[PDB]
RNA sequence: CCCGGCGAGGGGAGUGAAAAAGAACCUGAAACCGUGUACGUACAAGCAGUGGGAGCACGCUUAGGCGUGUGACUGCGUACC
């Protein structure tokens, strides 16, 4: 069984027991949080959305971390005119693991 | 009060060599070239990060379109259908499902079929 | 007893007269 | 008060320039004296 | 504005302008920079191209040789003779106005008083010119670091205190600032305060 | 004490805290020159990078399809001043 559901402004097609990493969310690190806009489940059958979200649908979850991910280096550069940057990044996200999908 | 430079300029050079690694002949051992190419990687490096977004959905789109003309329907009138049915699952979701669970994404097909007729 | 060689590689050679010289051009 | 506890007055000690020290400092290359010409001469410029 | 003698307990009193009043960091810091400043030995040199010695034939041919057009072997981009800049003696010291100067005594003394590092005594000498029997009272007066100004250049207490690194002497005359800030307690006699007093005012 | 032209240069022993401090002697960087393993490469065409991205090999991922290397195919891509 698996669902598929938003969160970071973007889906993410998981099943139970799976960790999935997300944007930053405000919640503690050992705090359940649930995911009421839920776009699809399909187990042995399949409810599919119509109104955009599953009525009954629900997906529940446990905030495992926050943390900061790989650096990456930008840089920005025009030839010949005397001009560069280099300027960091390392972006937040929050990881979730799925306890629950329920129908 | 003399100031020497011996020490710090080395480090500085060495920070460079090192993003040089794995690079070809003296773009890996020869400063003058390592600089030039180090920077260029970052110039790449930046641009990819937007090239990246438009590869990868190229890629979703045409599995859609290879698992939606299976079931007897082109991308673009499937993507319609979808769209006045209100479903909203995204193309790395449904290229994920063309894969997968090909039962799934016949389901949706008929669904976008239903809305489209 | 290998002491450094005298060498003489005192290099003040440089720089021997330089015509062209040399075609003619090009009035 | 010890010899090290003390500061100037804030604002009291503006850095003042250094040219030609890369593109970052700003005054990289030139020096903010634009190019070529009289004026961008080492002692170059015209009397009163 | 009253400053409590160590052990006679005869209370002094003194002027509130001069003891009591409120610290000016900026003030004192200025004070403090131009002195350090004012004690350079301000000797140093380098050449010129004008001043290394050397000929002043130009190496080449100005044209026609492969090289780099020379016309100096004491150019300051050649090997020896460079220094583009060169140094010269130079006098370091600067100016303070009579009144940042007074004025800034005034805070740093004042200061001493509220941190308790001011020490004022009816007298202040010693007997023979031992330091052994300088650092005898020194450690029963629980001083250790210390700044000792006093009435008259006295000489044995100036004897005495040469080869303690920790303790240094002065008549009221000989003050400045850096010095009254530098040590971790500061010892002044009575005789030393109406000398202050009367120089700062 | 050995190899060795009664050579050079080395190897042992010995001195020496240390000889990879040995007179081409404090430390002892790089261009450059080597030896040793890992992977790659003889139908495949170009600022030699970057975005994908198969193997194969290591450190077990030290039970967790995790890190390092290497990287076939492939999309973009004419150095710097
Ligand atoms: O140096 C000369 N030739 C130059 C080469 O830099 C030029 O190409 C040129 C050719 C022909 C000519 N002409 O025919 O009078 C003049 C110059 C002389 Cl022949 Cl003028």
């Amino acid at each position: 069984m698996y669902a598929v559901f938003q969160s970071g402004g973007k889906q993410h097609r998981v099943s139970e027991g799976q960790t999935v990493r997300l944007e930053k969310l405000d919640i503690a690190t050992g705090e359940t949080v649930e995911f009421a806009e839920v776009l699809m489940i399909a187990n042995g059958e399949e409810v599919k959305i119509g109104v955009p979200f599953v009525d009954g649908g629900v997906i529940k979850a446990e905030v495992v971390a926050h943390g900061r991910g790989e650096k990456v280096k930008i840089v920005k550069f025009r030839r010949r005119k005397h001009y560069r940057k280099q300027q960091g990044h390392r972006q937040w996200f929050t990881d979730v693991k799925i306890t629950g999908i329920s129908a | 009060a003399r100031v020497k430079r011996g020490v710090i300029a080395r480090a500085r050079h060495k920070k460079i060599l090192k993003q040089a690694k794995g690079y070809y002949g003296a773009r890996s051992r020869v400063y003058r070239v390592a600089f030039q190419a180090v920077i260029k990687a970052g110039q790449y490096a930046y641009r990819d990060r937007r090239q990246r977004k438009r590869q990868f959905r190229q890629l979703w789109i045409a599995r859609i379109n290879a698992a939606a003309r299976q079931n007897g329907i082109s991308y673009s009138k499937f993507i319609n259908g979808l769209k006045k049915a209100s479903v909203e699952i995204d193309r790395k979701i449904l290229a994920d499902i063309a894969v997968f669970d090909k039962v799934a994404f016949t389901a949706l097909v008929e669904k976008a079929k239903a809305a489209l007729a | 007893e290998q002491k450094l060689i005298s060498e003489e590689d005192l290099f003040s050679t440089p720089v021997w007269i330089s015509q062209a010289q040399g075609i003619r051009a090009g009035p | 008060m010890r010899l090290n506890t003390l500061s100037p007055a804030e604002g009291s000690k503006k850095a003042g320039k250094r040219l030609g020290r890369g593109i970052g400092s700003g005054l990289g290359k030139t020096g903010g004296r634009g190019h070529k010409g009289q004026k961008s001469r080492s002692g170059g410029g015209v009397r009163r | 504005m009253e400053l409590v003698l160590k052990d006679a307990q005869s209370a002094l009193t003194v002027s509130e302008t001069t003891f009591g009043r409120d610290f000016n960091e900026a003030l004192v810091h200025q004070v403090v920079v131009a002195y350090a400043a004012g004690a350079r030995q301000g000797t140093r040199a380098q050449k010129t191209r004008a001043e290394v010695t050397g000929s002043g034939k130009k190496p080449w041919r100005q044209k026609g040789t492969g090289r780099a057009r020379s016309g100096s072997i004491k150019s300051p981009i050649w090997r020896s003779g460079g220094v583009t800049f060169a140094a010269r003696p130079q006098d370091h010291s600067q100016k303070v106005n009579k009144k940042m100067y007074r004025g800034a005594l005034k805070s740093i003394l004042s200061e001493l008083v509220r941190q308790d590092r001011l020490i004022v005594v009816e007298k202040f000498s010693v007997e023979a010119p031992k330091t052994k029997l300088l650092a005898q009272k020194l450690k029963d007066m629980a001083l250790e670091d210390v700044l000792i100004i006093t009435g008259e250049l006295d000489e044995n207490l100036f004897l005495a205190a040469r080869n303690l690194h920790k303790v240094d002497v002065r008549d009221a005359t000989g003050i400045d600032p850096v010095s009254l800030i530098a040590f971790d307690k500061v010892v002044m006699t009575a005789d030393a305060v109406k000398q202050v007093e009367e120089m700062l005012a």
